[PDB]
């Protein structure tokens, strides 16, 4: 039998707490596989047993827990256990433009926008998921998908204002057989 | 018993294909003794699929422009054309009119999804009320189409292109259109 | 070879002009491969289709 | 040919998959990690330099490497995932899960995960300029 | 077999295991999920309904506000208690059953109370959910009439009556532990978990203490000796002016304080479902974002939303670009 083991954070072991049934429920019924958490190690703990339909759902269950560590809803993570062209590609801030200090700070926040308007329209556009910790951007989505998503998101932390980042991924989401 | 036109037998016909046996009403519920019965069939949706056959070909047949209130006519016209079928082949003329149909409607077409200027047409596959539909405008129209000008009769050509959908034959307009809509909507995919 | 399907549940009426039909379809094969078509013309629950190519797959996500 | 071992006790090999910015790199290597059983770039596969780095000519790779050994009678394999490092990005792209996803199914054992991705301690300058770099 | 409305809830199905399967009207009548009332119109009815007669009511309603659940419980479940306790005296002598019950013992500890001990998943050193698990996992498992109560008031009372209460398991239930919350000001315990002010004096207050009774009538209740729990650090802020009108968020400090209407709108509050059946034919895997209404704009959250900020103290330093709403 062979496992798994994702980390947790400090700051995603609440969230792992009350969202808890809602990640063993799926893994062990449409899965079938065994779970824990090592609270020692904080590690959760992922492992084939007898049950296990077939091969390539204990890394469904790997995929699952990771993109919910990293921060991603857990319906949006149900979406790995279900689906099989989802990935996710994460970079920091500065992987595009060396910022420090404010202007990084401001990199965050055209990010995001106000409400979280723009990180929401983008995630409309390019049908992903966008999840912004602490200088680090993750994306969950399609492949070209994600790509169409990295282009929105280094154009805003280069420095273009949202106004042309929103005109500039819809006509690329128009020519790209959306 | 109820025969059509006072003669044809109608629990002597089957139905080959599961798909449409439920859209030809010919067989024992829906045989009449003449088409013309000017029904409520275009009252709601699907209830011209209980509509017997010969009278949907009756209805196809006056759509054109100056015989488009005859249906007297063209019930003569349906009652000639089952003459001849039956003179020629013998076996009873409404099983060759559900061969025919059944022979002469598309499996699969194709359809623009996208937007105007977007040019590739999908192939889609049909419905089997839409394919008893084109399979029934069809055989009209081929039957209209080959006796325009000259000696050959309504009926007569009407007759020869039922022949020629049931036997399978490449003589039919229909059939040739039907192989034309579906190696491009083979050619779509 | 030619492989005739079944309408479990009609999804609804998508194209460009809605003339296209979404549809659910079940295999008269003993299998209960259900897979999305989209059709043309008019279509309900419980209709009989002929599926020329079973191994087409509708537009899915 | 292979090794000489019982049906229980499995034969170890090293993947390198390899998850670049323009393609993927699959190097199934000895334990030791100096002499390579094989290696299928993404390039490989597809006859395009634009899906070069695609999931699917990784998923094509990580399917020749694993006949390839099944041919040699490697039948587990541990994992190190990597992406450029140095200056460049740190996180493996969706070629490297792309290939770990299909090599698991293809009837491999996995062994352990590991990152090895080159994080310098202190990096020489980025191969962009200050006015910024990726459109 | 007195069935709570936790058994119809639950959907346990255990009319083959007891025949004295009676009930409220009031109980299966106010169920608001649709799945059960469906499987109400199924089920073979031998359930049976009544009304006790009012006196036990009373006697129940004396003691329970002796032990210390009175505002934890609802009517109905005061009508349950009363129904089971008559079909107790007409079925079994009445002499067997005990009133006036007993003093609770402290015992305290050093634990504290958000460690998660008897959580499922969780290991502190093998405990493991397997899918042979999934059925077993229910709560703290161990003749002729029971109970099928859930609610952990219902077995505080009828464990320290006597009552043998069972649970959606065949077998009698022998020991129950839980958490409470207890007030530091004026020490008045709630069965109540979601509650966050206290029933008498209205203050935030409440504080997690663990209970356990046995099947004898014994009550033992541990604290936590661990100073984190009791400390003011960010108990006093200033408080800004009190605002009206439609947009106003006051910091919410008494329980039935009046709030303006500030909802999420249809759209926003929809989470994805991937297990549909029609999901796949779904144009995107995830669903879409409201950014059109006014409530995205207002930057209406969800209530649950935004908890751990919360619980930072307001006399500390946040980053020098956030804004806390
Ligand atoms: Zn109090």
């Amino acid at each position: 039998e062979e496992t798994r083991k994702i980390p947790v954070p400090a700051n995603r072991y609440t969230p792992l707490k009350e969202n808890w049934m809602k990640i063993f429920t799926p893994i062990v019924e449409h899965l079938g596989l065994q779970i824990r958490f090592n609270l020692k190690s904080r590690n959760v703990e992922i492992r084939t047993c007898k049950e296990t339909k077939d091969v390539s759902a204990l890394t469904k269950a790997a995929d699952f827990v990771k993109a919910f560590i990293l921060g991603f809803q857990v319906e949006d993570a149900l979406a790995l256990i279900r689906l099989d062209d989802l990935f996710l590609e994460s970079f920091e801030i500065t992987d595009v433009k060396p910022l420090k200090g404010d202007h990084l700070s401001r990199a965050i926040g055209r990010i995001a926008g106000k409400g979280g308007k723009t990180k929401f329209t983008i995630e409309n556009v390019t049908r992903t998921r966008i999840v912004l910790a602490d200088v680090k951007v993750h994306i969950l989505g399609s492949f070209q998908n994600i790509k169409m998503a990295r282009t929105a998101i280094c154009n805003l932390i280069l420095g273009n204002p949202p106004s042309k980042v929103y005109g500039n991924i819809r006509a690329v989401a128009s020519r790209s057989a959306d | 018993d109820i025969k059509l036109f006072g003669k044809w037998s109608t629990d002597d016909v089957q139905i080959n294909d599961i798909s449409l046996q439920d859209y030809i009403a010919v067989k024992e519920k829906y045989a009449k003794y003449l088409p013309h019965s000017a029904g409520r069939y275009a009252a709601k949706r699907f209830r011209k699929a209980q509509c017997p056959i010969v009278e949907r070909l009756t209805n196809s047949m006056m759509m054109h422009g100056r015989n488009n209130g005859k249906k007297l006519m063209t019930v003569r016209i349906v009652k000639h054309a089952f003459e001849i079928i039956h003179l020629l082949t013998g076996e009873n003329p409404l099983q060759v009119l559900v061969n025919a149909i059944i022979n002469s409607g598309p499996r699969e077409d194709s359809t623009r999804i996208g937007r105007a200027g977007t040019v590739r047409r999908q192939a889609v596959d049909v419905s089997p009320l839409r394919r008893v539909n084109q399979a029934i405008w069809l055989l009209c129209t081929g039957a209209r189409e080959a006796a325009f000008r000259n000696i050959k009769t309504i009926a007569e050509c009407l007759a020869d292109e039922l022949i020629n959908a049931a036997k399978g034959s490449s003589n039919s307009y229909a059939i040739k259109k039907k192989d034309e809509l579906e190696r491009v909507a083979k050619s779509n995919r | 070879p030619i492989k005739l399907a079944r309408v479990t549940k009609v999804l609804g009426r998508t194209g460009s002009q809605g003339q296209c039909t979404q549809v659910r379809v079940e295999f008269m094969d003993d299998t209960s491969r259900s897979i999305i078509r989209n059709v043309k013309g008019p279509v309900r629950e419980g209709d009989v289709l002929t599926l020329l190519e079973s191994e087409r797959e509708a537009r899915r996500l | 040919l292979g090794p000489q071992v019982a049906e229980g006790e499995n034969v170890f090999g090293v993947c390198h998959i390899f998850a670049s910015f323009n393609d993927t790199f699959v190097h199934v290597t000895d334990l030791s990690g100096k002499e390579t059983i094989c290696r299928v770039t993404g390039g490989m596969k597809v006859k395009a330099d634009r899906d070069e780095s695609s999931p699917y000519a990784a998923m094509l790779a990580a399917q020749d490497v694993a006949q390839r050994c099944k041919e040699l009678g490697i039948t587990a394999l541990h994992i190190k995932l990597r992406a450029t490092g140095g200056n460049r990005t740190k996180t493996p792209g969706p070629g490297a899960q792309s290939a770990l996803r299909a090599l698991a199914r293809s009837g491999m054992k996995i062994g352990r995960i590991e990152d090895v991705t080159p994080i310098p301690s202190d990096s020489t300058r980025r191969k962009g300029g200050r006015r910024g770099r990726r459109l | 077999v007195v069935a709570d409305a936790g058994a119809f809830l639950r959907h346990a199905a255990l009319q083959d295991i007891g025949k004295n399967i009676y009930t409220i009207r009031e109980v299966v009548t106010e169920i608001r999920d649709k799945a059960t009332r469906r499987r109400l119109a199924v089920l073979p009815y031998e359930l049976r309904f009544k009304e006790p007669l009012p006196e036990y009511v009373r006697l129940v309603t004396e003691f329970s506000k002796k032990t210390g659940d009175y505002p934890s419980l609802s009517a109905t479940d005061i009508q349950v208690l009363a129904l089971t306790y008559q079909l107790e005296a007409e079925f079994v002598g009445v002499s067997h059953l005990k009133q006036e019950p007993q003093k609770v013992k402290v015992s305290s500890s050093i634990q504290h109370p958000e460690t998660p001990l008897h959580i499922s998943g969780f290991h502190l050193p093998g405990g493991w959910i397997t899918p042979s698990n999934i059925k077993q996992i229910q709560q703290e498992l161990e003749v002729r009439v029971g109970c099928l109560t859930t609610d952990f008031a219902m077995q505080n009372v009828l464990l320290q009556m006597g009552l043998h209460v069972l649970a959606v398991n065949g077998m009698l239930i022998r020991e129950a532990r839980s958490y409470i919350l207890r007030c530091h000001g004026c020490f008045k315990t709630t069965s109540d978990m979601s509650r966050v002010f206290c029933s008498h004096c209205g203050n935030k207050t409440l504080k997690k203490v663990s209970v356990t009774v046995s099947d004898d009538g014994t009550l033992h209740m541990h604290f936590s000796r661990n100073p984190k729990v009791l400390n003011p650090r960010g108990l006093r802020y200033s408080l800004p002016t009190p605002k009206g009108g439609k947009y106003a968020i006051n910091p919410h400090l008494t329980e039935d304080q009046r709030f303006p209407q500030l909802r999420l709108s249809q759209k926003a509050r929809q989470k994805t479902n991937v297990f549909a059946p029609d999901y796949i034919a779904g144009v995107s895997p995830f669903v879409e974002n409201d950014i059109s209404s006014r409530s995205a704009t207002l930057q209406v959250r969800d209530s649950t939303l935004g908890a751990g900020r919360r619980r930072l103290n307001p006399n500390a330093s946040r980053k020098k670009f956030v804004k806390k709403r």
